[PDB]
């Protein structure tokens, strides 16, 4: 883990998940695995702080790039295999607030819980207040409106 | 004997052997009265260490400690618990956990392990 | 002594002028070998149904001993290399190159079931039936 955080192997494409229970270590890197990137949070604390944000926002005309976030080693990719044995945490707030709470090892985070919809998904406002099939229904329609 | 026993009367399911390196297999003798276990593919024999050959069941073999490796102690996603005192250690906080296997018995009831190097004792409440 | 401070050093050599390929030998402590009492033994490739391809035979004492496969390994290494260390009289160490690794396990003795006599079809009509019997007759 410390030597794909490095960046010293490829990190969307050398997944690594280990089944404790059956004292098993497994790796993949064959094409077409499903991944998706998150925040790093270590011992109890989030791992991406306010220099990275004020290089993001210098980007704007200082040389800085999304792979430049990766190998600081804030944010990884996981893919679905893995997400079976992490300890995924909403928000920040939630890891933070966190004192009475009944878990304490979370071991990921979300960049933002908004990211789970599709594109046409994307389009629509307030999808949580409406019941499911609503928004089933706009996805497919959107894909008829025209402009 | 009494009510207060156990029926582990060591089911030896294994005793290859000891030139082709194959399994034993039950078979009589009458002369001396006694069972005595034979290789088929050659004369070589020995006198069995048990009566049984064979058994079935135990139905309640409730395996409530056993399979379960102390080093599941690490595994972020299961539940750290604030409740005290490894019935070994003088340490509190232990995972826990239920089942986790088909043949859930119906066992609903926890499981703790210990998580500091010390123990890695298991027991159950 | 050894629970003091002690240290030792010694001199290690790979020499170059070797000629001769170096081997693994390699048996299952369960299977309770003892070189002591090889009085003989012959090894030669064995593949007469089918010279450097070739797996071994190993055959000790003749047909008072026993006899074993010898089978490549799975592969060359692609990190690291087994080398052979040998204590010379002067005091130094002596590194050698392993060419090849070879497994050897047991072969049996005069034993010969032959499932060509009608076995085959005996089996068809097998109900664990019989078990001795069949092995006589032969
Ligand atoms: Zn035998
Ligand atoms: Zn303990």
């Amino acid at each position: 883990r410390k030597l794909r955080r490095q960046m010293d192997i490829i990190v969307s494409e050398v997944s690594m998940i280990r089944d404790i229970r059956e004292r098993e270590i497994r790796i993949y890197t064959d094409a077409g695995r499903i991944c998706r990137p998150l925040l790093i949070v270590e011992k109890q604390k989030l791992l991406l702080k306010k220099r990275h944000i004020d290089q993001l926002k210098e980007r704007e005309y200082n040389n800085y790039s999304w792979q430049d976030l990766v190998a600081s080693g804030v944010v990884e990719y996981i893919d679905t295999l893995e997400e079976e044995t992490v300890m995924l945490a909403m928000t920040p707030d939630d890891l933070q607030e966190k004192e009475v709470a009944y878990c304490s090892t979370y071991t990921h985070c979300e960049i933002h819980p908004s990211m789970i919809l599709g594109v046409c998904a994307s389009i629509i406002p307030f999808p949580d207040h409406n019941q499911s099939p609503r928004n089933t229904y706009q996805s497919a329609m959107g894909k008829q409106a025209m402009g | 004997m009494e009510p207060d026993g156990t029926y582990e009367p060591g089911f030896v399911g294994i005793r290859f052997c000891q030139e082709c390196n194959n399994m034993l297999y039950p078979k009589e003798d009458k002369e001396n009265r006694i069972l005595l276990y034979a290789c088929r593919n050659c004369d070589y024999q020995q006198e069995a260490d048990n009566s049984c050959i064979y058994v079935n069941k135990i139905t309640h073999e409730v395996d409530e400690l056993t399979q379960i490796i102390a080093d599941v102690s690490q595994d972020p996603t299961l539940p750290r618990t604030e409740d005290h005192p490894c019935q070994k250690c003088g340490h509190k906080e232990a995972v826990f956990f239920q089942s986790h296997s088909a043949r859930a018995e119906d066992a609903m009831r926890l499981y703790y392990v210990c998580t500091a190097p010390h123990c890695g004792h298991r027991w159950t409440e | 002594g050894p629970s003091s401070q002690n240290v030792t050093e010694y001199v290690v050599r790979v020499p170059k002028n070797t000629t001769k390929k170096y081997n693994i030998m390699a048996f299952n402590a369960a299977d309770k070998v003892n070189f002591a009492t090889w009085n003989q033994a012959r090894l030669e490739r064995d593949l007469s149904n089918k010279p450097e391809d070739q797996p071994w035979l190993l055959r000790v004492n003749g047909k008072s001993g026993r006899k074993f496969k010898g089978i490549k390994k799975g592969g060359v290494t692609e990190n690291t290399s087994y080398y052979i260390f040998t204590q010379c009289p002067d005091g130094a160490f002596e590194a050698f190159p392993v060419h090849n690794w070879y497994n050897f396990t047991p072969l049996a003795r005069h034993r010969t079931l032959t499932a060509e006599e009608a076995e085959e079809e005996w089996e068809r009509r097998n109900k664990v039936l019989n078990h001795f019997s069949i092995m006589q007759q032969r």
